[PDB]
């Protein structure tokens, strides 16, 4: 379990992988774009120290499953996706480590499941978006954009230690 | 003559330069026929390409560079850059790019010095006078050590070492070693090798006459 805040290359690496798999700029897709409604409430609020770990773990599960589809594998770069799956698995192992050990990670009430359910629902909206746009390139960029914006600020609890007021 | 014709007009080359934690972006374009005398810069987050936020002062201006300070606060994302090349009364071209604040961060403007002693190197990088507690940047600084041809790199802890002058001492060397130091950073990978002007200092050359 990652108790001390020495260093972290997890999220850092994901920012690169998803950027390398990018096809075009978001401005080029100013048409088929919309807000997916990323719930920051069950991410940046309440959960701060390891409490969001179970959420992140199950969140990556959705990401992995979503990208591991035959659709995404043929839309993105299979070679880069390989690294994506590897890093995702690494992050999964890094996150569940605290869940396996007797650390206060799953001591939270039903609210811990609420965040997971919210994530699944949020991701489900993305599944419908892909179907509506018939898995078009512009749609993928928007999807990748949201997943990127959500995942980057997923570990935000251990990064945004600027304002304590 | 190969590939497609060279478009010596629609260049749309974007370059970002970090001048003391200040994000300054510049647009580079060529003037094949029409010469645009005014440009407008807009930006937004990649999350949702809708809120096209225009930059004050950098709108329909004669400047080729835009200096930001608190506009780019989404360090945990990549601000999309769109260039509106206005030519008189009509827009000529518009291109879009993206830059991750946790991948590039082209640093170079900060002044750096390197004093050479009898057997050690006294590196002194002058960074902006800012308290780390007031900032939230995730990046590591690497000091390149080119000692008499030997290309080495030192990446120490920047936790409270960037707020002022970075004092680094390189030892385990021999006399007469001209060393070139470069100040660059690393993020997710070492692909952000923003090598600054490699200054070469020569410490006391012990190449004198060999006696008993």
């Amino acid at each position: 379990c990652d108790l001390p805040q020495t260093h972290s290359l997890g999220s850092r690496r994901t920012l690169m992988l998803l950027a390398q798999m990018r096809k075009i700029s978001l401005f080029s897709c100013l048409k088929d774009r919309h807000d997916f409604g990323f719930p920051q409430e069950e991410f940046g609020n309440q959960f701060q120290k390891a409490e969001t770990i179970p959420v992140l773990h199950e969140m990556i599960q959705q990401i992995f499953n979503l990208f591991s589809t035959k659709d995404s594998s043929a839309a993105w770069d299979e070679t880069l996706l390989d690294k994506f799956y590897t890093e995702l698995y690494q992050q999964l192992n890094d996150l569940e480590a605290c869940v396996i050990q007797g650390v206060g990670v799953t001591e939270t009430p039903l609210m811990k499941e609420d965040s997971i359910l919210a994530v699944r629902k949020y991701f489900q909206r993305i599944t419908l978006y892909l179907k509506e746009k018939k898995y078009s390139p512009c749609a993928w960029e928007v999807v990748r954009a949201e997943i990127m914006r959500s995942f980057s600020l997923s570990t935000n609890l251990q990064e945004s230690l600027r304002s304590k007021e | 003559s190969y590939d497609s014709p060279d478009y010596t007009d629609e260049s749309c080359t974007f370059k970002i330069s970090l001048r003391n934690f200040r994000s300054i972006l510049s647009w580079e374009l060529k003037n094949h026929s029409i010469v645009p005398t005014h440009y407008t810069l807009l930006y937004t987050i990649m999350s949702k390409p809708e809120d096209l936020k225009v930059v004050k002062n950098c709108a329909n201006t004669t400047r080729s560079f835009c200096d930001l300070t608190d506009e780019w606060r989404s360090t945990h994302e990549a601000y999309v850059t769109v260039l509106e090349g206005f030519s008189g009364n009509t827009t000529l071209f518009s291109c879009s790019h993206n830059f991750w604040l946790a991948i590039d961060m082209s640093f170079e403007p900060p002044e750096f010095e390197i004093v050479g002693f009898t057997n050690h190197i006294n590196v002194m990088v002058k960074f902006p006078s800012i308290v780390e507690e007031e900032l939230q940047f995730d990046l590591s600084l690497v000091i390149e050590e080119q000692s008499e041809g030997i290309v080495k790199k030192h990446k120490p802890e920047i936790k409270g070492n960037m707020s002022g002058n970075f004092t680094y001492i390189i030892d385990k060397l021999i006399p007469n070693t001209n060393y070139c130091v470069s100040v660059y950073l690393e993020h997710s990978d070492e692909q952000a090798v923003i090598k600054s002007p490699l200054k070469c200092t020569l410490l006391p050359p012990g190449q004198e006459s060999e006696f008993s």
